[PDB]
Formats: structure tokens, C-alpha cells, sequence
């Protein structure tokens, strides 16, 4: 999910918006 | 803009910066 | 626990605290 | 809503609790 | 509520959310 | 992404995550 | 300037990537 | 102290009151 | 250094930041 | 005290020093 | 005072601690 | 820089300073 998306590896701004409701 | 590794407190200051108003879910489990 | 004054992101904070590996929503009005 | 009382008045830890998953 | 890793301005933002207003002691070499 | 309202600290914590290894200048006025 | 800006009214995350290095 | 408790090892919100005054 | 406003949990993060290893007491009024 | 001082007027980070351990 | 690892937001938390006003850069590449 | 100077290795508040304008 969000942490290996963005945590383990790396994600941008645009991607983080995908976790928005 | 960038890609960074962003996690724990830092992940979610991120997502209200992203989402703000809208609103977001936090769910490391999924 | 001592109940709080929270706004912005600082309610963020708190629910991480809260919830951890949990995860939450954060659900704004409007 | 939680996020505005939090904000406006105040709020408690437990009532945090009920917007975890 | 959760057990987390909570370390330097991480833990101690969250002594501040839990004590408030009562206040509270960091002293990380005791 | 959304508008943002960011006092104090807060603006410098989303130039750090708009900008990440880019850097930024943090520049208020006088 | 965009410090005074963000805190007294609003402002977007386009405005401060040009505060990027 | 706190930082084997919490950091090195994880604790609670309740084991955190433990360092209120 | 220059002189600063810090309210709520700002402050704590200050008091983190000046004493480091050494911890410190946060002791707000009643 | 210096919670109320550093929130309602200012402080200084040598007036917070004096918190420290 | 003291010397401590500051990283990341941490970092420029404190740069905004230590400069307010005066503002700062955040220069990670340089 | 600064990144080696305060994260990789440490620094101090007065070392800080250095990054001012
Ligand atoms: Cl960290
Ligand atoms: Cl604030
Ligand atoms: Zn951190
Ligand atoms: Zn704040």
C-alpha cells in the first residue's frame, strides 16, 4: 500500500493524491 | 515536484498537505 | 489523558499517535 | 465534525480512537 | 490505542499530546 | 492538489516536501 | 512575498515550488 | 528510561503518561 | 539566534531542539 | 511561566535553555 | 546548547528555530 | 553541506546559523 509506495520505496506529490478521498 | 521517502508521522503530514479539505486514509496494512 | 485543542495538521499528528499501525481517515467538512 | 471540534472547542484521545481503522 | 517506535521530537510530541496542560519530563539519560 | 493556509513552521515543512532534494530559500519579509 | 502570503490568506503548492532550488 | 521504553523498544500512550508530572 | 513565538506543541519541539541529550522539564501554567 | 511567555509575547532560545536537564 | 543528527525536516524545523526572520536556505545538493 | 555537516555528522545551533540569510 501507501508505505511501500512511499515509505519503503519512493513516491511523489502526485502519487500521495491517489490516498485523497 | 519530487519523489522522496516519506514515512510514519511524515507520510501523513504529506497527505494533508496533498488533500487537505478533501480528506485522506492512512492504511499501512493495506 | 488531558483532552486537546487540535487544528490543521496538528490533529494529523494526533491521530497517528492514536491509531498507529491502524491507520485512520481524516474527514474534514466541506 | 471531529476535525472541527478538535479545532473549535476541544476533543479527547478516545474520541480520536473512533476514526482509526 | 498502540504500541509504536516513538524517538526524539517524535516522542516528545507525543508526551505533549498525552500529559498537556499536567507537563511532563524528557530525560533521555535517566 | 489543494490550497493551502501555512503559518510559521508549517510553511517550511511544505517547502521541504514540495522542493525535497532540490532545496529551497526560505525568504519572509523583513 | 509568498511566507506572509501562505499565513494571511492562502496559497498553492505551484506558488511555492518556485521557491525550489 | 523513556528512550529504551519508546524508541529502542515501543510502548503505549498509557506507558507514556508514566513521564507526566 | 532570533527571539520566537511558540505556542502548544511548537514550543516542545523548540525545548527539543535547544537541550538535545539533555532533556528537559516542559512545565506549563495550571 | 515560560510556556505562557513564549506564546503570548516571545522568547528566547536562551530563556528556553533554561529548561533543559 | 548542544550537537545533535537533524535530518530531513527535522533539519530545516531548525533552521527555521534558529533564523526566523532572517530566513534561510535549505541546500541538500551543495 | 549542511546535510553532512548536521544529519550524517552532527552540528550545533550556532552551526545552524551558518545557513541563515
Ligand atoms: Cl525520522
Ligand atoms: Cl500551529
Ligand atoms: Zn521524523
Ligand atoms: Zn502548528
Amino acid at each position: 500500500g501507501i508505505v511501500e509506495q512511499c515509505c519503503t520505496s519512493i513516491c511523489s506529490l502526485y502519487q500521495l493524491e491517489n490516498y485523497c478521498n | 515536484f519530487v519523489n522522496q521517502h516519506l514515512c510514519g508521522s511524515h507520510l501523513v503530514e504529506a497527505l494533508y498537505l496533498v488533500c487537505g479539505e478533501r480528506g485522506f486514509f492512512y492504511t499501512p496494512k493495506t
